[PDB]
């Protein structure tokens, strides 16, 4: 195989977690997920490439952690709770201060819209404008909304990045 | 200097009326998520939550000020309408024939936030009231001459706790301890607002300076503002930046952060604020809640990495 390494980041509550049981076997999986702390190294394969995926908390206090992984990290998934449209700016804000940083390289990027099946969640393109996605461009990156209860849509974005990871 | 805020959401169109004292955030649900609380000029008690209005309430009359201590609880005449969860469970009243004139909190042990904590009244008789913990009783009544006009709790119930009191004859009174000081301060013109900060208390008086005043007396510094003062709130960063700044909104339509002395951040809202709060709200531990006269919620959010040293 092919060992890559991918950064889960996002604010909390936004289901960077769940979604990544669902990339977890259907008997491996978890009932309830609880608020991750601290930080979780697991490991997921897809076809010829096996991720290892680090799911960091989004927690005010933990952000601090992310740029312990910038350096090493070959992809990044970005999680949004796209009903949380109050700390939309928060997110953008943390988004630009990674992508900044000088030791996250310019690897690919793959938003999650997640929560796609809420009420008033905020549609893909309406997102991307407030993250400003449409500046980014040094980088592969794409928005991809999602349902990480279900799974939905989760297949749709890691197939998008392992294509750029090949 | 420049604007040290994040811009979060705005809606130019809510339907709120209310100053600084009527406006409030916790978690009345539980759910980590809170919500903000405010006892509109509608007699009405509107409830935010997020970025749309979840639920308006009637009220009985128009309200004074509502606090939490969780239970919101709203004060007007002589009743204190303590809601819970949020449905109705008491109508406290003050013994002997009082009106209400402001409301605050005194955190009972912790001093630590979601604390046990006991509401505290001010009366225009001229006492101070605080309540049990369940704020079924009135635990501690301190007589003082004056009526209140404001007030700031600074403290823990148990450890030790002040309260500094605003006069409407332009004076300050201290309370350490449950006792009533001698020390009483000559303010300049009338209080308008009253923050509790890090070593000491400020007032901003009529004639648009804000003093800090120690609890011995002494000045410490003086802000001369080019407007009139408007609303004043505290805002208290925890953390590695562990600051205690002031918050301050004019007329002009500008709303300052001074981290003591100095200057830390301005910026222009479209209307002139009426009310302030700063605190968690949603899932945003630094959030400002701005209420502007033309009815509109601003919602701004301090950045991780921003300086206020
Ligand atoms: N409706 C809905 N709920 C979701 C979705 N994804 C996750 N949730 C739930 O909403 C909450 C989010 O929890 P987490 O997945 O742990 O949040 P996180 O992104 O991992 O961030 P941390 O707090 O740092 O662990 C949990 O109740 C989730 O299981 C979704 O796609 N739709
Ligand atoms: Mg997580
Ligand atoms: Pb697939
Ligand atoms: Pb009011
Ligand atoms: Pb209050
Ligand atoms: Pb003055």
């Amino acid at each position: 195989s092919k060992k890559v390494n991918v950064l889960v980041v996002g604010l909390d509550n936004s289901g960077k977690t769940t979604i990544i049981e669902r990339l977890k076997p259907r008997p491996r999986q978890a009932a309830e997920v609880a608020p991750t702390v601290g930080f979780t190294v697991d490991e997921v394969e897809k076809g010829p490439l096996t991720f290892t995926v680090f799911d960091m908390s989004g927690a005010g206090r933990y952000r601090t952690l992310w740029e312990q992984y910038y350096r090493e990290a070959d992809a990044v998934v970005f999680v949004v709770d796209s009903a949380d449209k109050l700390r939309m700016v928060v997110a953008r804000d943390e988004m630009e201060h990674m992508l900044k940083h000088s030791n996250m390289r310019k690897v690919p990027i793959l938003y999650f819209a997640n929560k796609k099946d809420l009420p008033v969640a905020m549609p893909p393109v309406e997102i991307a404008q407030a993250l400003g996605l449409d500046d980014i461009k040094d980088r592969p990156w794409q928005i991809v909304p999602s349902n990480g209860l279900t799974g939905e849509g989760v297949d749709k974005g890691i197939d998008w990045l392992a294509e750029r990871l090949s | 200097v420049r604007s040290v805020w994040l811009d979060a959401f705005n809606d130019p169109v809510a339907g709120i009326s209310a100053y600084t004292p009527c406006v409030h955030t916790c978690n009345l649900f539980g759910d980590g998520e809170n919500r903000l609380v405010i006892a509109d000029e509608d007699r009405k008690l509107k409830i935010w939550k997020g970025t749309q209005k979840a639920s308006e309430h009637p009220l009985l009359d128009t309200p004074v000020a509502i606090c939490s201590y969780p239970a919101l609880a709203v004060a007007a005449g002589s009743h204190i309408y303590i809601y819970r969860n949020l449905r109705p469970y008491y109508k406290f009243v003050l013994p002997p024939e009082t009106v209400i004139t402001c409301m605050d909190v005194v955190k009972q042990a912790i001093d630590e936030p979601d604390a046990v904590s006991c509401l505290v009244v001010g009366t225009e008789s001229g006492r101070i009231l605080i309540l049990n913990p369940a704020g079924t009783a009135i635990v501690k009544n301190i007589w003082v001459g004056i009526t209140p006009a404001m007030i700031a709790v600074q403290g823990e119930l148990d450890v030790g706790y002040r309260i500094t009191v605003a006069g409407r004859d332009g004076k300050l009174y201290h309370i350490r301890n449950g006792e009533l000081s001698q020390t009483i301060i000559q303010l300049e013109a009338q209080p308008v607002g009253l923050v509790r900060l890090a070593k000491h208390v400020a007032v901003g008086c009529m004639n648009d300076v804000v003093h800090a005043y120690t609890p011995t007396g002494h000045k410490s510094w003086s802000l001369y503002l080019p407007c009139h003062i408007l609303a004043m709130q505290r805002m208290e960063v925890t953390g590695q930046r562990n600051t205690k700044a002031l918050i301050v909104a004019l007329s002009n339509g500008e709303v300052r952060v001074y981290n003591e002395k100095l200057l830390v951040s301005v910026h222009v809202s479209p209307n002139p604020v009426t009310a302030l709060w700063f605190g968690r709200y949603g899932r945003e531990d630094n959030t400002l809640l701005a209420i502007t006269k033309s009815g509109a919620l601003d919602i701004k959010m301090l950045p991780r990495t921003a300086n206020l040293e």
